[PDB]
RNA sequence: ACGUGAAAUUGUUGAAAGGGAAGGGCAUUUGAUCAGACAUGGGCCAGCAUCAGUUUUA
RNA sequence: CGCUCAAGCGUGUUACCUAUACUCCACCGUCAGGGUUAAUAUGAUGCCCUGACGAGUAGGCAGGCGUGGAGGUCAGUGACGAAGCCUAGGCUGUAAAGCUGGGUAGAACGGCCUCUAGUGCAGAUCUUGGUGGUAGUAGCAAAUAUUCAAAUGAGAACUU
RNA sequence: UAGCGGAAAGGCUUUGGGUGCUUGCCGGCGAAUUGCAAUGUCAUUUUGCGCAAGGAUAAAUCAUUUGUAUACGACUUAAA
């Protein structure tokens, strides 16, 4: 009898605007951060630029501790008190399209060899930023050693009391 | 307020129900313990009384075949063990799982002595009970009702002490020094800073 | 025909015996003592039971049976020497052995693989109790069967594999550890 | 060097319950050195993960995890209500659980 | 965007003392007792079927596919479901012969109509 | 002791549990097993951001 | 259990735990109050909107599920396998139940619209038939008594 | 190399040799792509599998027998 019509949902005109992010006051360009989650967990790093997909452009000089130019989510990071000046650094060319990528069909396996396929643009751009920051970092004592070491909780340390 | 592989408590000066009241709670939290010197747990009341609140527990038992009736242990250790396996629903895995975490001795056996033990304030005849009352010293009690070792566990609890005195003294000289010198030596600049760093 | 077996049919022999007038409870205890033994071992054991050296352990059907010292072999107190139960089972083994000889199988490797004894239709017969009451007096006959097999080595081995699966970030963990 | 711990230790105490009846959808969690409600409010809305091992290898590993989070405080002794993606075994009463530091401020 | 199905109560309503006594089957039957606790609803006992457990009107008589099943015994019985592939799935009967399944399954796959069974013996 | 050959009830093999009974309801975990649209040229499980409805805590 | 400036008795001041109760949202059903084929495909019994309520023995009414036969209709299904039976396989319905994979087996049987009844069982010290635990247990003890060889026979405490 | 420790000692100091690292203070190379988080697997038990070194070379039951025992088991004796 009925056998429903194969017409379709065509949905109501929604009312949800895309307003920009309001970041917390602790994060300001130049601030040292502690990475909580991910591959480089508990690794001290440097904040550079706010990107336009609500992520943080983060270096933490590759020559010091081996952490490259990388995206980071703001909720999975701590903001410490220390800062460094970024007046002799560019960070204009970097955008969301800079970190674009072709996800590969798919594929796996035998040795899905992989020590390959890094751009010369990415290697040279790493050298320019690291050279500017190291001149700034060598002003204050014991900062180069601070970024090298990792963060780990001790017996007695209660996170709710600490300042960071 | 921190977790450890084990926690050794030194009864003495400690009451009973109030101590037992804690020793238990813990367990229900995958902890551990190992009371000692039980032969020194204090109990509110005038010696006499108590012994009555006992001679009555001792006159409670099956009628048609004791053997299977309430087993009245005499030795202390087990006592401060009863006042507990009664504060726990000890008829459900969880219960057991809890008692296996425990252990109580009257005296101080090896697998410890060489370890630091602690007290549990909220329960020390001196922070509670008012001054001018009367408290019974377990052991002594037990005796008058069984337990034939209130003279052995005493002849030993000595072969120990006597020594602990030595270990000490030796632990002053070495320290009466490791402190002496930290007096001159670079006790400078590096402090005029660390003294502030704090 | 034949109960739930799980062995090679080509290297096997069998023998049945339906509507036998023996105790169903006693024949079960004889058929479980013999089970899992070598064929030549068994025929000597059943002869020793008749002459009172060895004994049959009564495990399941054993209420109000007396104790005996011969039961210590198996680790059970109660045991008996059922004559009539053994003579029927001893007969079926000699039939099953001759069946294997016809096929051309080795006697030394031959062992009892499967054995079973379920109930039969009961023969009915009456008695006279007090105050003119008639009760039954029935028999409990048996349906015996057994299977013998050429015993051999190398039974599993076996079996499963994997065809593995893991994520990209989980794959990436292996890449670094091979380098270091 | 020695320690690599980026989480706070804790213990799964019990379910939300009355005298007799209980509710296994909400769990109660203890935290190290948290004696008040005011101190425990630091740990609200933080991710929590129970860890346990197995014999069989499911997906190239012998460790399985049940994710969850903290909702609100419970009582006047720093005890915390906690929800999980799937509820916990009940044998886990008095077992270790990891309180992470993300969704941070 | 099709509404996601929620079954409310997936566990089967068994009759009281179905496992206890053999003669009492597992088909549901209301207790008409006076001492009975299942009728009066006591804490820690079996549930009873009630209108509150009923499914949503948007997604009633739909499987995991989101399709209402129709029973088919022949090729001429497939002609109601020609322009209704997304809404109505098919299922071939138990009494149909082996060769006649191949006749229905051939012309079913032409029009793009999903059959629940078949599979098809093989 | 002959078409089909159900249940009570029994034997064998396989799997599981068992400290004064078993057997149920709510919720997980582990062990087993099972449905369901990534096929064309060669959906399931989460994370962050800005909003709406109801609340809580400084 | 244990408790003694209490974990006791009288009184005050705050926090906190918690019912199927109260507030808010999702879905189900029942009842009421409306709006609409003005050609405008598919059920006017339709297709939508808004608001309230939900315990229940004895009892009454309503709407459905199944069993055996009768009239109609799908030119329904079937020896290339109908009915029945077994299945820690699957899907739908709140449920009564229905549909379907695998095995066994070998002649008939289903859906939809109506008619009709010897039409649904757990109880009745229910009726007839079958089988358990109890249990290889109770027991097979009154009339004085049996023993040794030989023969027959597959086999002899019991026959000659 | 020395000694201490019987309460459940199964652990504590201790002479000396040999062999690494040393963030006590300065240097020079390396890490990227696990792609914006997904415990990201670093413990500790048992266990029997084959290796290859070192080491040793038995008893108890049943049947028979006894009466200091004995409902039947058990117990007590003897026997190359």
């Amino acid at each position: 009898k009925w056998y429903p019509a194969e017409e379709v949902p065509a949905p109501k005109q929604t009312r949800k605007a895309a307003r920009p992010q309001k970041l917390r006051a602790s994060l300001v360009p130049g601030t040292v951060l502690i990475l909580l989650a991910g591959r480089f967990r508990g690794k001290r790093v440097v904040y550079l630029k706010h990107l336009e997909d609500n992520t943080l452009l983060v270096s933490g000089p590759f020559k010091v501790n081996g952490v490259p130019l990388r995206r980071v989510n703001a909720r999975y990071v701590i903001a410490t008190s220390t800062r460094v000046s970024l007046e002799g650094v560019n960070t204009e060319k970097f955008n969301v399209a800079y970190f674009s990528r072709e996800k590969l069909s798919r594929k796996q396996r035998a040795e899905a060899q992989p020590k390959k396929e890094i751009k010369a643009e990415r290697i040279e751009d790493q050298k320019n930023i690291d050279k500017a920051l190291l001149a700034e970092i060598k002003k204050t004592p014991l900062l180069k050693q601070y970024l090298a070491a990792t963060f780990s909780l001790k017996n007695g340390d209660r996170p709710h009391l600490l300042k960071f | 307020s921190s977790f450890e592989p084990v926690v050794v408590i030194d009864g003495k000066g400690h009451l009973l129900g109030r101590l037992a009241s804690t020793v238990a709670k813990q367990l229900l939290n995958g902890q551990k313990i190992v009371v000692v010197r039980a032969e020194a747990l204090n109990i509110s009341g005038e010696f006499f009384r108590n012994k009555l609140k006992y001679h009555d527990y001792l006159r409670k038992a099956t009628a048609f075949n004791k053997t299977r009736g309430p087993f009245h242990f005499r030795a202390p250790s087990r006592i401060f063990y009863k006042a507990v396996r009664g504060m726990i629903s000890h008829k459900t895995a969880r219960g057991k799982a809890a008692l296996e975490r425990l252990k109580v001795f009257e005296g101080v056996p090896p697998p410890y002595d060489k370890k630091k033990r602690v007290v549990v304030p909220q329960a020390l005849r001196v922070l509670r009970l008012k001054p001018g009352r009367k408290y019974t010293t377990l052991g002594k009690l037990s005796t008058s009702v069984g337990w034939k070792y209130e003279d052995v566990v005493a002849k030993l609890e000595e072969k120990r002490k006597a020594r602990s005195a030595e270990y000490y003294l030796k632990k002053k000289a070495y320290n009466a020094v490791v402190a002496n010198k930290s007096a001159t030596v670079g006790t400078e600049v590096s402090e005029k800073l660390a003294a502030l760093g704090y | 025909r034949y109960g739930a077996t799980s062995t090679n049919p080509a290297k096997s022999a069998s023998a049945r015996g339906s509507y036998l007038r023996v105790s169903y409870k006693n024949t079960r205890e004889t058929a479980q003592a013999i089970s899992g033994w070598n064929l030549q071992k068994a025929q000597k054991y059943l002869d020793q039971v008749l002459d009172h050296q060895r004994a049959i352990p009564f495990r399941r059907f054993n209420s109000s049976i007396g104790r005996t010292a011969q039961g210590k072999e198996f680790g059970v107190t109660k045991a008996r020497w059922p004559a009539k139960s053994v003579k029927f089972v001893q007969g079926l083994l000699q039939n099953a052995a001759s069946n294997a000889e016809a096929k051309g199988l080795d006697a030394t490797r031959l062992y009892v693989s499967h054995i079973q004894v379920n109930q039969a239709p009961k023969q009915r017969r009456r008695t006279f109790r007090a105050h003119g009451r008639i009760n039954k007096y029935e028999s409990s006959p048996s349906h015996i069967e057994l299977v013998v097999t050429e015993k051999e080595e190398a039974v599993e081995k076996a079996s499963e594999k994997k065809v593995a699966r893991l994520s990209s970030r989980q794959r990436g963990r292996l890449a670094t550890q091979k380098r270091i | 060097a020695e320690s690599h711990r980026l989480y706070v230790k804790g213990k799964h105490l019990s379910y939300q319950r009355s005298k007799s009846v209980n509710n296994p959808n909400v769990s109660l969690v203890k935290i190290e050195g948290v004696a008040n409600p005011e101190d425990a409010k630091f740990y609200l809305g933080k991710r929590v993960a129970y860890v346990y091992r197995c014999s069989k290898e499911v997906r190239g590993s012998k460790i399985r995890v049940i994710w969850g989070k903290i909702n609100r405080t419970h009582g006047n002794s720093g005890v915390v209500r906690a929800t999980f993606r799937s509820n916990l075994p009940a044998k886990t009463f008095g077992a270790s659980v990891r309180i992470f530091l993300y969704p941070s401020n | 965007l099709h509404p996601k199905i929620v079954k409310k109560h997936t566990k089967k309503f068994k009759r009281h003392h179905s496992d206890r006594y053999h003669r009492v089957s597992e088909n549901w039957r209301k207790q008409k007792g006076i001492d009975s606790v299942v009728r009066r609803r006591f804490r820690g006992n079996i549930s009873e079927p009630t209108i509150g457990y009923g499914s949503n009107k948007k997604t009633k008589f739909m499987g995991p596919d989101g399709r209402k099943v129709v029973l088919v015994s022949n090729v001429k019985g497939l002609t109601p479901l020609l322009m209704h592939t997304k809404t109505f799935a098919a299922e071939i009967a138990h009494n149909v012969s082996s060769k006649n399944r191949i006749a229905i399954l051939a012309e079913a796959k032409k029009n793009g109509i999903k059959v629940t069974n078949a599979k098809a013996r093989l």
